[PDB]
């Protein structure tokens, strides 16, 4: 049975030419197997999602998206805490990553960001992310 | 398992 880490490794690589739904989505299922696959999945996305290598970020942003849509209380916790939040600040402050990430990539975490305020009102620390981004006109 | 602060900026 795959890792996170195989797993994440096969639906970010940079070789691929298209999504890949196989491992996309056996990431989701597999995170949600083991008590500490949240906190697991939730370090392996924000590595990749600060990759140089826009494909790699984008990608890894795809499964963001997927497992937050699908999975269930335990993952949407992971991601609505600062230890997660706060790595996808550094990739749209010109201040950390901004200036040399990809506007595409920016993007995409704030449309995220915007989407999982309205999709999920109860993870208050992601309200609190996007106002911030929002009051300091990054948003 | 904390968890941390938000940041500023």
């Amino acid at each position: 049975p795959e890792t996170l880490e195989a797993r994440i490794n096969r639906a970010t690589n940079p070789l691929n030419k298209e999504l890949d739904w196989a491992s996309i989505n056996g990431f989701c299922e597999q995170l949600n197997e083991d008590f500490e696959g949240p906190p697991l999945a939730t370090r392996l996305l924000a590595h990749k999602i600060q990759s140089p290598q826009e494909w790699e970020a984008i990608q890894a942003l795809t499964v963001l998206e997927t497992c937050m849509k699908s999975c269930g209380k335990r993952f949407h916790d992971e991601v609505g805490k600062f230890r997660f939040l706060n790595e996808l600040i550094k990739v749209v402050s010109p201040k950390y990553l901004g200036s040399r990430t990809s506007e595409k990539v920016k993007n995409k975490i704030l449309e995220l960001l915007y989407s999982w305020t309205v999709g999920l009102p109860e993870e208050v620390k992601i309200a609190e992310a996007y106002q911030m981004l929002k009051k300091q006109g990054i948003v | 398992l904390l968890d941390d602060e938000l940041m500023s900026l």
